[PDB]
């Protein structure tokens, strides 16, 4: 968000519309892989095997 | 009228040995480990579009 605000600040205005949609898919991949993720070792009951 | 024939000792025959074996036992089939996949795929996603 500071590198989009960044640029807002800068006064490119580029993000501005559908300029925005590049942070905004971004932003929901990396919600997938720090909230929920995947277990190591210490969870034997992957989906797979279970 | 015949030939007079007389039996000596008997020759040694070839002897017979045994054999005793126990057979190897088949190899066990490696269990399914699995990968997390979608994972590495989310990430070369989210590199990329940065």
């Amino acid at each position: 968000g500071g590198m989009v605000a960044m640029v807002f600040a800068s006064g490119s205005h580029v993000f501005g519309g559908i300029g925005s949609i590049f942070p905004l898919f971004m932003m929901v991949g990396i919600m997938m892989m720090m909230f929920r993720g995947m277990g190591g070792g210490q969870q034997q009951m992957s989906r797979p095997k279970l | 009228m015949k030939r007079g024939f007389a039996r000596p000792t008997p020759e040694k025959p070839p002897v017979i040995k045994p054999e005793n074996i126990v057979l190897s036992t088949p190899l066990s089939i490696p269990p399914p480990e699995g990968k997390p996949w979608w994972l590495i795929v989310v990430g070369v996603v989210v590199v990329g579009l940065l």
